[PDB]
């Protein structure tokens, strides 16, 4: 068929291309075989549709389909309110959530994911980086107030409260108030900093000198340990059994009898 | 169209069975089997990856099933519990989908 | 009032919709109501105006004021030189800023925020994550070269130099080159690492052997006290006064009159 | 010339504007002097121009040559498929690559750069934050599988599986298994955590305390070691030589000749 | 038209001041009192946020106002400081704004 | 249209080459000093940045090569390797680009 350039079905709406048509108030298809079905959309590009109030749908085959959602780029889909896909492949579907980049899903509350192929089933929790995709995603971010960085990293669900900054870090169920550094790294227990596994350990260097008190919570270098400087010499030297110089040189504290005896 | 076939229909309890696929599309992005008629979560045996030439197991699997690069499945020491429907997932390279069923019965 | 598809009022603009107005040089306004203003400037979509020179407006109700600025999706402000809003309700009033997601502001000088309601007034900072708004920002990042991952956080000004990753952590006035690490830490002096709070205190696990020597800034672990190997016995051995067992199998250093009185 | 609201020189293909020229299958181009010549293409806006199967170019003077390929904003490049580049100045030339921000450059596999000024021509790796440009990039990623937040970091070529969250680090050839925390942080060795430099130490506080025993790889506090709880008695009476206070009192081990001499 | 209404309009020196909102507008985002007449970051008394429900006071606060979830505001032993103007903000789910203005004088 | 001039063109075996430009376009980004006649990444001498107020060498820098905030180039010491071509990019306020090229030959 060819072009036409007029007026749509709704009031103030209009259409400009091939086969488009405009049903919302308001509304505008500009393209080819666009489709704007509600109140202040627009549908812009190739096989658009903006089902949503004030949704808009901008490149390829774009949806759009909660109130005030944003679709841009190519086969993106926005269904919730305030919720973004930009890229290619995205879905969000949570409220005020964000999907930016590659194949990324988003379905809880307050959410956001940058990168490539990552899926966050939790509320208030971020991804940045990279996973896998084969028809089911095979890495998930599925704890509350959880922020993952890396490549191939996952979080179960009922762990709550954790952050990693690395790669192939599995945290299992019943794990809170944690942190993971480092690659290949390996979390086991709550409020707990892990710097390694049980295979592979790593070394903290450039560390400041500590305080050598009753209550410090401070670490303690090598040269510290080395030195002994600031301990209880009473603790230690009735820990240890210790015969005092001063009580040698002068004879004190010993048996008579037994000294006549070997003597 | 997409075709799968299985070989040989009726296996005996302790044979191999392999499924095969036919006129399977250029320029794809993976594969993925699942068990029954829908495409499920929880009912995922295995899936391929050909970004990265990966190859990775789902919550359903036992370790007796196995895939290889042309979309074909290979299950080794069979049951009575392991007879009926199966699904093929096929994703493109525009990420649109396919979707294949096979069946086989055990005696 | 019925589409009008024609020229606008400068030279060699167009106007494609309802009630739009081009007035700039080789200037386009496409959909409903549009407004371009400028010289290379183009709003598509419903109410989008562009008032500076090369900006974009691409969605519902955008502004895009300053050169090279672009506004795309619902309700963005781009204000400033190279600054950019994607999604929804952003705002970016720096030079060379960025916001990305849901109603985050950024009014300095190269500075990035992306996520859900966060405010970035300091200059080469960044922001992951999210906040809250209730007509007013309540958790915003003040600090020159410092940077947020995390929930409610908040780094007051003066205070530059800080990295965040975590939850409720807040930084006050004079505290420079610190870094916090967890879920609810605390941070109270200048160079130094946090990994707790005063009420709830944390583990460093899988952590490799260090070096005992005499300068050596190197972390001690759990074993190395245990055996005590590589110590300086001199320094612990006049440290606590010890009675060296080769001196005390033959009589050495002992004050001869005394041992006469009691013996 | 006067606008023009025809069809193209493809089939079902629309132009809108002035002086634009559609040539593909079903093409869009509207706006001023655009170029559509592919099929499934879209080019709005200022002198676009979409050369690759299914890409889009949106705003000012974007181009999109890949496959499944997206141009947002103001002078954007996307080459290969599925690369997406949003903001201002930004290119990717990797396949399923992100540029997100101001002046962003991406050259790896699934790779993804936000912010300003960065550069990534690693695979798997990721950019956060800011760095410097003035004809050629100072500041760039080139390892495997490492992450990078902050301002002016760089890793080299060789370097695999590192992290960086700070500023002004610089890690060498040869450096694998690394993790940097901090400001004007130094990293010399494989398999290390770095908290500081060789001029400038950090101290690690609120730290839990850890095991004493055999085999325990964990950090040592200071009330640990002024304590001295938990220790090998015998290795340390052993390790230093001490005359117990029980084989005092009663004489033991004695040599009884060199007691009568000086007796 | 959004309505704001104080009572009592004269007060004691140690009453209770309430501030009252009739024609509240639906499907809100939150609300914020300020002290004066124009919306000001430094004078700020309390905030409400109904997408997690929560109140959170301001650089203006003395720990004697409080906030009820109908954009109600109460005033516990007022002095002659606290005589004069107050403005309300209103943030609707379109991210819009309104404003109100109320009055009282102690004596 | 912007030139480059060089002073003096023919230098001795100890002295100092100093090259001009002239025309330089406003509203810039920053400069950068290569060897040869093309732009190449590891044939840059050093470059400026107005954002910032920066100088910072490159890959082919011995030492001796210093920058104004004018797009001027001071090289002292030279010798009869460094005889020839010399090519100057400046980046404007647009993202786009320009070029200029000198020459200057030691006896």
């Amino acid at each position: 068929s060819a072009p036409v350039f007029q007026a749509g079905t709704g009031t103030d709406s209009t259409v400009a291309g091939v086969n488009n048509e405009a049903n919302g108030e308001k509304s505008s298809a500009f393209g080819y075989e666009n489709k704007a079905k509600e109140k202040l959309s627009s549908a812009f590009g190739y096989k658009n549709i903006a089902n949503g109030i004030e949704g808009s749908a901008f490149g390829i085959s774009n949806l759009a389909k909660g109130q005030y959602s944003s679709a841009f780029g190519f086969r993106n889909v926005a269904n919730k309110r305030h919720s973004s896909a930009f890229g290619s492949g995205n879905e969000a579907n949570g409220e005020q959530s964000s999907a930016f980049g590659f194949k990324n899903t988003v379905s809880g509350f307050n959410s956001s994911a940058f990168g490539s192929q990552y899926e966050v089933t939790g509320n208030f929790s971020g991804a940045f980086g990279m996973g896998e995709f084969n028809g089911q995603y095979q890495y998930k971010n599925e704890g509350n107030n959880s922020y993952m960085i890396g490549n191939k990293n996952k979080i179960a669900s009922g762990s709550n409260d954790n952050f990693i900054l690395g790669n192939n870090v599995h945290i299992g169920g019943g794990i809170n108030n944690s942190v993971a550094l480092g690659n290949n790294s390996t979390v086991s227990a709550s409020n707990t900093v892990s710097v390694g596994s049980s295979t592979l350990k790593r070394k903290i260097v450039n560390v400041g000198d500590g305080a050598i008190s009753a209550n410090s919570s401070d670490a303690v270098t090598g040269r510290q340990l080395y030195s002994g400087n600031g301990i209880d010499t009473a603790a230690w030297q009735n820990k240890l059994n210790v015969t005092r110089k001063n009580d040698y040189k002068d004879a004190n504290d010993i048996d008579v009898n037994k000294w006549k005896a070997k003597l | 169209q997409l075709t799968t076939e299985s070989m040989p229909f009726n296996v005996a309890e302790g044979k191999e069975v392999l499924l095969l696929v036919h006129n399977l599309p250029q320029q794809l992005f993976g594969y993925s089997w699942y068990k029954g008629e829908r495409v499920d979560g929880n009912r995922q045996i295995v899936g391929y990856a050909i970004g990265t030439q990966q190859a990775t197991p789902g919550p359903a699997n036992s370790g007796r099933e196995t895939i290889y690069p042309n979309a074909s499945l290979l299950i080794q020491n069979v049951t009575q519990n392991d007879t009926g429907f199966y699904t093929l997932q096929v994703i493109k390279s525009d990420l649109v989908n396919e979707e294949a069923t096979g069946q086989f019965h055990v005696y």
